[PDB]
Parts: structure tokens; C-alpha cells; sequence
DNA sequence: GATCTGGCCTGTCTTACACAGTGATGCAAATCAAGTGTGAAGCCAGACAAAAACCCG
DNA sequence: CGGGTTTTTGTTAAGGGCTGTATCACTGTGTAAGACAGGCCAGATC
DNA sequence: GATCTGGCCTGTCTTACACAGTGATACAGCCCTTAACAAAAACCCG
DNA sequence: CGGGTTTTTGTCTGGCTTCACACTTGATTTGCATCACTGTGTAAGACAGGCCAGATC
């Protein structure tokens, strides 16, 4: 749906460069690191 | 995060947050294309470094004047580098699986991956408050998804 | 979803004994139909066809409070 | 705050931060309106009512359509 | 006597520039590997005698 | 293979304080519907 | 013979409407005390 | 207003822990300064309508 689209936009904003090259190499990384088993695992320990 | 860190330190006395250093290292480990591996056949029009990650999209599109111009900017990563990553940390899980369907650590493979694969435009993208409306700039992800592993074993197989 | 509420227009149009039919005709009908729906069901009908009232529509309920509009000798059954 | 606080309350079993609350209690601390005080001259033309935080700044205007027309929003403390 | 025109007057877009953010580098400084080896503090078992303060005859 | 004795928790009160999410009144905001504006023909018509 | 026309495609162009996010608000559950029975187990005798 | 009754407050004598330097000197990591680079909103800054009195057939 629009989830993709809010996410980018938010990582657009937050926490990235200027000149349009590191932009893209930075929201690629952020993006593939949100979406990872590892500290999602980090982040739900809470229920358990 | 580097006041929140600077400002726990000097309330506490000691230490229990960490600096950006530690933090960039593991960043890297558990980034892709840093931890090595290989393939069996020799995989024609790949290259043999396994330690290549961002790279740009364009696989060396000469976007020179003379030629047919665009400006789209695309990153990428290698295929088999994200592919490696994600078994990588979803390495735990997949040890937590086989010791929870009766079996050992010291299994071989072949373990068989199923992946879908998918893209899909966002609309535009953009915030532009020089005048207002400028261009609706689309922008589009590829990605994929791991959905289920399994290993056959004797005579079945077991989705671990 | 939109086939079901294109057949209770057109059942709610009677049309097997109207054969054709004016646009004049279909919108009445369909004024009546959100006229009814608003005041037994008393939702909000709206052509902007999403999930969530087409899941809405799709009860015995609904089928029973529009299907008691016409002089149904058979009709209902079949919606039923 | 709430997702950070939980989870290293989590991961260390200690509660090293303060649940929401406690914040709510900590900035109502800080707020106007909280500390009692008084004025050797009775202050006239004041209410000397104490604990007054956010008040609407227009201070009472005349916001009716027969009156005229005002649309700003203001905000404001006593200034005492 | 009645239009034409340079001169001011003033509410307009119009337009640059300095900084505020973003990450990532890059050294200089502090701190820590282990190595003995004393060796100065700190606390207790044994039983034995002073400072400081509030109440009652 | 089964009891005797020993080594550990549940059970409902009651009336609190504490905490962890669920909800609540709200806007803002993009992407599908589907409505419509033309664009281009096969046949009526001068 | 040439020209308007109804109809059929079709590429925009607006819009409702489903969610997203937020501080504040509202409960839904969780320790605490007698207490006398209710259970689970572990080991050992038998 | 002196003495009673607590309350601390020490005491050697021997007998335990327990880090503190002491360098050593070479990795490690830590702190802060620097770097590359656009976004934005602003206060100068012309600027042209507009309204004058001066000028003129
Ligand atoms: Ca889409």
C-alpha cells in the first residue's frame, strides 16, 4: 500500500545526505537494516 | 544519538551506551558483503570478490551527452552477496529450527530456499517547497523475500 | 462485490419484466437503493467502491433487507 | 520513548528509565502554575486563583458571527 | 483654460548567502593488554576502657 | 512397579498502588474509480 | 460525388476514503496478607 | 545542679582480604575537529503604477 511509501519518504527525511549520491547508497542501507531478523529479534524482547 | 550517548555518560560515571565506532564495525559485519563464501560451478558473467556491496545500478550505463540520456539514479546491491546476508542472520533461526525438529548441528545440506521476488512503484516521493509543485518524481524498490527453507533428508524432508 | 450490487440495482430495477431500461431509470433506482440502505441499514453509501463496504455488504442481513423490496415470487430464494 | 524504554528495560531486567507517567509527573512539576505564592499588594485586576497553566490567549474575545471576524490562534500564559 | 510629462512615493515580487543540517574521515589522546611483586590500605576473633548528652533526686 | 516421607506451589478473598497497552478525538494524505474530453471512424444525407 | 454524426475507444483528472501519527485518557491486569487445605515433584523403602 | 543511664568510641595483638603502583610498550578505542555538500528563508533591492505640480497650444 502507501507502507512503502511512508517509510521512504520518513527515511528521506530523517536521516540522510545531500548531493543525491550518498542519498540513495544511505536510505538503501537504513532500509535494508530496518529489515533484518537479527534486531527485529533485538526489538520484540519484550514479550518474551 | 551521539548527545543521548555523551549525556549518559556523564550522568552515570560509567559507561553503558557506545560510541558511532562500534557501532559503524557492526553495522559492516552485518551488512552485506563482508563475510566469504563460494559456489560449486564457477558462475559465468559473475565476479569472484566477495566483498562488494553498494554498487550503482547503472551496471556502467555511459549516460554521456552523445548518447541516449537519463537521470535516474539507481543503487544496488549483488544478488548472491544480499541472498548470502540474509541466510546469514536468519542463521539462528534456522539452528533454532533444526534443534526443534529432532535433529543435529552437524547437518549438510542441500538446503532448498524458496524465494518470491517483487517491485513496485511509490508515487511520488518527493517534498518541494521552493515554489510548490515541481515534478511528481516516482521512485520504485526491487526487492525480494525468503518465504521457507527446507532440507530433505533419507527418504522426506522437514520445512525447517 | 460490484456484480452483487449491479444485481440488486437491476432486481430492485425488476428489468426481467422491464427489458430496456433509460439512465433516468438506473439512477432512480439506485436513489432508492441508498434511500432504503440508509435508513435500514444506516451506513453510508458512496459509488466509491472500496473492501470494506463490499465486506459490509455481504451478509444475510443485507441480502434479506434489500430482497424485501420487490414483489419477489421467487427471487429470494435465488439471492438467498 | 515507550519502545526504547521497554525494550532495554528488556534487555538489561533493570529499569534504567522512567515510564511515561513519572515523565507526566516530572513536567507538571515544571509547568506554571504549580508553586504556591502571594502579593503584599492584592494585585488588582488579577485573579488570584494559582494554578492557571495554558489559557486561551484571546482572553475571552467576541468569536460570534454578528461580531467582527477574527480567525488567528493564540496561546498564552499569566504572566505572573 | 485644459491635457502632457518628469519627478517622487510607495507597496511590490526577486533574489542571493550564510548557516544547519546530514552523514563520513582522520588523527591525537587516553586507556588497556598481560607480566610479576610487594605492599600500602581495608576489615575481624580476643576481651578491655574513654567523650557527649538528657533525665531525676 | 508402588506407597512413605520429603521438597515445592495454587487457591480466593479484600483494597489499595502501579504499569502496559488499548483507545480517542482528531486532523492530514496518497492513490483507484471512474467520469469525462476528445479522436477517429461507418453510415445517413445534401 | 463529400460532410456531419453516433458510437466506440482511450488517455487524462479529479476525488472519497482508508489509514498514519499524536498527547492524553481509561482501564486490565499484577504485588500484598492468613490460611488451611489442595495439588506437582524427588528419593528411598518396600 | 550533681550523678545516673545510654550512646558511641575506641583500643593492641594477631590475622584475613584487596587493589595500587611500578614500569613496559605497543594495540585499541575514544573525542573532537574537519570535510562535502545542498535547502531555505530571509532582508536588500530595484521598480513600476500612481499621483502630483510644471509646462504648453
Ligand atoms: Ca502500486
Amino acid at each position: 500500500n502507501q507502507s512503502g511509501n511512508k517509510l521512504f519518504r520518513r527515511f528521506r527525511k530523517m536521516n540522510a545526505r545531500q548531493s543525491k549520491c550518498y542519498e540513495m547508497e544511505d536510505v538503501l542501507k537504513h532500509h535494508w537494516l530496518y529489515t533484518s531478523k537479527y534486531l527485529q529479534k533485538f526489538m520484540n524482547a519484550h514479550n518474551a | 544519538y551521539h548527545k543521548m550517548y555523551r549525556t549518559v555518560k556523564a550522568i552515570t560515571g560509567r559507561q553503558i551506551f557506545q560510541p558511532l565506532h562500534a557501532l559503524r564495525n557492526a553495522e559492516k559485519v552485518l551488512l552485506p558483503g563482508y563475510h566469504p563464501f563460494e559456489w560449486q560451478p564457477p558462475l559465468k558473467n559473475v565476479s569472484s570478490r566477495t566483498d562488494v556491496g553498494i554498487i550503482d545500478g547503472l551496471s556502467g550505463l555511459a549516460s554521456s551527452v552523445d548518447e541516449y540520456p537519463v537521470d535516474t539514479i539507481a543503487k544496488r546491491f549483488r544478488y548472491d552477496s544480499a541472498l548470502v546476508s540474509a541466510l546469514m542472520d536468519m542463521e539462528e533461526d534456522i539452528l533454532e529450527g533444526m534443534r526443534s525438529q529432532d535433529l543435529d548441528d552437524y547437518l549438510n545440506g542441500p538446503f532448498t530456499v524458496v524465494v518470491k521476488e517483487s517491485c513496485d512503484g511509490m508515487g511520488d516521493v518527493s517534498e518541494k517547497h521552493g515554489s510548490g509543485p515541481a515534478v511528481p518524481e516516482k521512485a520504485v524498490r526491487f526487492s525480494f523475500t525468503v518465504m521457507r527453507i527446507t532440507i530433505e533428508h533419507g527418504s522426506q524432508n522437514v520445512k525447517v | 462485490a460490484a456484480e452483487f450490487y449491479k444485481i440488486f440495482q437491476l432486481e430492485i430495477g425488476e428489468v426481467y419484466k422491464h427489458p430496456n431500461a433509460s439512465k433516468e431509470e438506473r439512477k432512480r433506482w439506485q436513489a432508492t437503493l441508498d434511500k432504503h440502505l440508509r435508513k435500514r441499514m444506516n451506513l453510508k453509501p458512496i459509488m466509491r467502491m472500496n473492501g470494506n463496504f463490499a465486506r459490509k455488504l455481504m451478509t444475510q442481513e443485507t441480502v434479506d433487507a434489500v430482497c424485501e423490496l420487490i414483489p419477489s415470487e421467487e427471487r429470494h430464494e435465488a439471492l438467498r
